[PDB]
């Protein structure tokens, strides 16, 4: 069900790296995608990339392939997002959404509590 | 890439009247008879909530007041007259390959 | 008229028509449908008695007369001239059914070019909720609705049957398959435009390639762990369900479609050269090589099926039960996805299927093109290219109604209704005309010295009683047994059954309507009418 638990807040420094976890449970996580969005305070939503657990397939886009990397772990059923060169521009909150099936249109039905990376 | 544009930007519709939300693009996201489009409900502080499944079916646990239709390029989000609690920023998502891009956003109020 | 030239090109063309993707598809499919092992035992004698006499007699008649396929009847029995139009309609239907398979195969070949084949996993355009066939460490729980990645690829990607609720519901268009059929038609038109010279020249380059790909695929599939349960399931005696309600009629129809007797291709290939002292030898070698390649295809298919069943830890008789012609495209796709040497085996197998279907449909179309030209000399004079272009146009027009519909239901209907009772009745009337009406004695009194040996004591008794008896028995069993169809959890309604029966009945009504036209255009009483109309010129 809705069990996409994330980590707490962290500190953003110039030229640093922070790892954000996403504990997924209650469903077949190895068969559904794992989406990661980026929302700025007072702005809209920005798509970062997707990752398919159990296969290692990643699709990075939105000028984020140079500083963002997704990593899956079938043993711990967690999803890790590697960051680099943390700046005040990308310093915002990040979510961890789970997409739907094929006939459902691949919609982010399940979301997380939010990871305020400030 | 496939960029989405929403219109209008703000709808100050009073209680008891319906509204419509449009999400245009170069697509034409129709593939295998499945309209690739997702509508989300973003509240201040709360995480987004899925509303419409593939722009044709309603979400899970969502009220019957939420609805959506459209095919090809133009899409319409017809919403039943809501209350003072359903006001939230809405986004349209293009889930067609190979990249996913979100919409602009609307500001519904009274 | 022109000749074949050297015997090697003729032999290559006959063996290329023998090796048929249609047979490679239908033989193991109906084998596994009836039960596997209970398909080869009541099959050998039927294959012999259906292929050897018909093929040999038709080849001898063609090599002796050399008047095409439609005009060859004017010197035997002008009453049954409607068999030309009958086999023309039959070939048109078979080509319309073959075009969809050709388009599917070429689309698979195109999509199998990437480094990561879209068969190991389901991508953003497949239902991952039901896509769960992944060989894990005993963490899979198969249910009554579980599917496979290859099954989803064949269902909701290339066919899109989810948009069609049956034959009564119209389906969406498919531009990819449209351009695929366009390319295939331009290729075959450019192949037939030149003539019999390039016909005989193009078979040699596409002769050993399917054989070598089949051999390497067999030796690759015979090495995977699990190549024993498949062959044990394929080589079961099963003397329990073969007496009356067995698969004898379906095996007869399958070997009939494989050998291709009366399809006009034999008369077409024999109407060029006399082929002295080698007709029986060529017929025997092409029949045995067709039987051998069919047996090898069934063997490798059942080996791969048993390997997949052992990998899935389930019985062989339950994997892909309701699946129709998809069996190959799903099992071989899963096998290539599981093989660590992918991206090459799939490509070579798709090339095999492509060239096999190309030569098959090419011979099938030539067998009608060289007969209609012999029938119409005013066309054969100069308008050969115009008529072949018009026949390409009408063929793709007829195939559009089954391709653009986006549904394999009409494909299965044509597979189970077009190549059955209609062509069976065509073969029956041809055999009865060549045996009873036309004297077998004077028919063999020339071919005996033409081939050097005496065909007596075997065909003098086979062409008269046992072959037409078996033909009539198969036809009556087909007419009496209701052909129930099921495909992708969809029962064919009674209206579809009636439409299939009607098209199967009207596919050969041209012969009786031509008999009626002849008897009403011939004046006099009935007795003198018939005895002066059935005269071999
Ligand atoms: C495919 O997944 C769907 C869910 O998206 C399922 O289909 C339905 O499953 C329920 C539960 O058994 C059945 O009552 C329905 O009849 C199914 N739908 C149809 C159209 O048959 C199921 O898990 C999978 N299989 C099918 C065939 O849908
Ligand atoms: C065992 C099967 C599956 C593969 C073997 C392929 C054999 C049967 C085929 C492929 C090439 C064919 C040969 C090609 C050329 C000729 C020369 C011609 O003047 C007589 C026929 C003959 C001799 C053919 C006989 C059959 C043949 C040898
Ligand atoms: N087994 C060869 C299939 C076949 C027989 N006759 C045909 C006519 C046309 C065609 O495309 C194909 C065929
Ligand atoms: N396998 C042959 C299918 C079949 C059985 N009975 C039939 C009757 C009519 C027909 O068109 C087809 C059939
Ligand atoms: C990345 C997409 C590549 C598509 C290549 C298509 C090649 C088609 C060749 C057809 C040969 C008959
Ligand atoms: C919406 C896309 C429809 C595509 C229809 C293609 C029809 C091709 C017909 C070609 C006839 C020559
Ligand atoms: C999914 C991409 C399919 C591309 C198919 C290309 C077919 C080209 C046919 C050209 C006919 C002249
Ligand atoms: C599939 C095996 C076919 C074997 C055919 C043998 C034919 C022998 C004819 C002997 C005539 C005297
Ligand atoms: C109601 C529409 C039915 C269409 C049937 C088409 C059959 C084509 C057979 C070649
Ligand atoms: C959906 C039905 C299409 C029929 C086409 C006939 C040419
Ligand atoms: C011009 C003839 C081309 C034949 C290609 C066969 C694969
Ligand atoms: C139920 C059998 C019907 C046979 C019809 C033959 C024309
Ligand atoms: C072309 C459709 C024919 C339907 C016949 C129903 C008896
Ligand atoms: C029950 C079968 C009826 C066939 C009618 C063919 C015209
Ligand atoms: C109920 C039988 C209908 C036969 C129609 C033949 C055209
Ligand atoms: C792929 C087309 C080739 C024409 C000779
Ligand atoms: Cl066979």
């Amino acid at each position: 069900q809705v069990q996409l638990q994330q980590s707490g807040p962290e500190l953003v420094k110039l030229g640093a790296s922070v790892r954000i976890s996403c504990k997924a449970s209650g469903y077949r996580f190895s068969y559904s995608w794992m989406n990661w969005v980026k929302q700025r305070p007072g702005k809209g939503l920005e798509w970062i990339g997707r990752i398919y657990p159990g296969d290692g397939d990643t699709k990075y886009s939105g000028k984020f392939k140079g500083k963002a990397t997704l990593t899956a772990d079938k043993s711990s059923s967690t999803v890790y997002m590697q960051l680099s060169s943390l700046t005040s521009e990308d310093s915002a909150v990040y979510f961890c959404a789970r997409s739907a099936y094929g006939s459902e249109g691949f919609a982010m039905d399940y979301w997380g509590q939010g990871t305020s990376v400030t | 890439d496939i960029v989405l544009t929403q219109s209008p930007a703000s709808l100050a519709v009073s209680l008891g009247q319906r509204a419509t939300i449009s999400c245009r693009a170069s697509e034409s996201v129709d593939n295998y008879g499945i309209s690739f489009l997702n509508w989300f409900q973003q509240k201040p502080g709360q995480p987004p909530k899925l509303l419409i499944y593939a722009a044709s079916n309603q979400g899970s646990g969502v009220p019957a007041r939420f609805s959506g239709s459209g095919s090809g390029t133009y899409f319409s989000l017809n919403i039943h007259p809501m209350e003072e609690d359903d006001t939230a920023v809405y986004f349209c998502q293009q889930t067609k390959g190979v990249s996913w891009t979100f919409g602009g956003g609307t500001k519904v109020e009274i | 008229r022109e000749t074949w030239g050297k015997k090697v090109d003729f032999l290559l063309s006959v063996i290329g028509y023998a090796v048929d993707l249609g047979n490679v598809w239908r033989f193991p499919y109906i084998c596994y449908q009836n039960g596997g092992g209970a398909f080869l035992l009541p099959y050998t004698i039927m294959a012999i008695f259906g292929g050897i006499p018909l093929f040999y007699m038709e080849l001898a008649l063609g090599q002796y007369h050399r008047n095409g396929c439609i005009s060859i009847w004017r010197k035997i029995c002008p009453i049954f001239k409607g068999i030309g139009y009958a086999i023309c309609i039959i070939a048109f239907y078979i080509a319309s059914y073959y075009n969809t398979i050709m388009a599917w195969a070429l689309y698979y070949l195109i999509s199998s070019f990437t480094d990561q084949l879209p068969w190991t996993s389901c991508k953003n355009s497949w239902n991952t909720g039901n896509c769960t066939n992944y060989f894990s460490e005993d963490n899979i729980t198969w249910t009554l609705h579980s599917t496979s990645p290859a099954e989803e690829f064949y269902t909701r990607h290339v066919l899109q049957i989810h948009r069609s609720k049956g034959l009564q519901d119209l389906g969406g268009i498919s531009w990819q398959l449209a351009l695929c059929i366009m390319l295939i038609f331009t290729v075959i038109y450019f192949s037939i435009w030149k003539g019999v010279k390039t016909s005989g020249k193009v078979v040699w380059v596409t002769a050993t390639f399917p054989y070598i790909i089949l051999s390497v695929l067999l030796v690759r599939g015979a090495t995977l762990p699990g190549a024993w349960r498949g062959v044990l399931f394929y080589l079961k005696p099963n003397w329990q369900k073969l007496l009356e309600t067995g698969v004898w009629i379906d095996a007869a129809a399958q070997i009939f479609f494989s050998l291709g007797p009366g399809f006009g291709v034999l008369l077409a290939f024999a109407s060029y050269n006399k082929f002295n002292n080698n007709c029986y030898q060529d017929a025997l070698v092409t029949s045995v090589v067709n039987c051998m390649t069919s047996f090898v295809s069934g063997f490798v298919i059942f080996t791969v099926l048993g390997y997949m069943a052992e990998m899935r830890n389930e019985d062989v008789s339950e994997v892909a039960k309701d699946a129709g012609p998809s069996l190959l495209f799903i099992t071989y796709a899963e096998a290539i996805a599981n093989m660590p040497a992918s991206t090459f085996f799939a490509i070579i197998f798709f090339l095999m299927l492509i060239t096999l279907g190309l030569d098959s449909t090419f011979a099938g179309l030539e067998g009608v093109i060289t007969a209609v030209l012999d029938e119409f000399p005013h066309v054969w004079a100069k308008r050969r290219e115009r008529f072949v272009l018009a026949v390409v146009i009408t063929c793709f027009f007829g195939s559009l109604v089954t391709l653009t519909f986006g549904g394999a239901y009409v494909v299965k209907l044509l597979e189970e209704y077009a190549t059955g009772p209609a062509v069976l009745t065509v073969a029956l009337i041809e055999a009865v005309a060549v045996s009873w009406f036309y004297g077998i004695t004077q028919f063999c009194r020339d071919v005996k010295e033409m081939l050097g040996f005496s065909p007596g004591w075997f065909w003098r008794i086979c062409w008269v009683a046992i072959s037409p008896l078996f033909l009539l028995f198969i036809i009556c069993s087909f007419l009496m047994s209701p052909p129930q169809l099921r495909l992708f959890q969809y029962n064919y309604p009674y209206w579809s059954i009636i439409l299939g029966y009607c098209i199967g009945t009207s596919s050969f009504i041209c012969i009786p309507t031509y008999i009626a036209y002849r008897l009403i255009i011939t004046p006099g009483t009935f007795k003198e009418r018939i005895i002066k109309s059935i005269t071999p010129e």
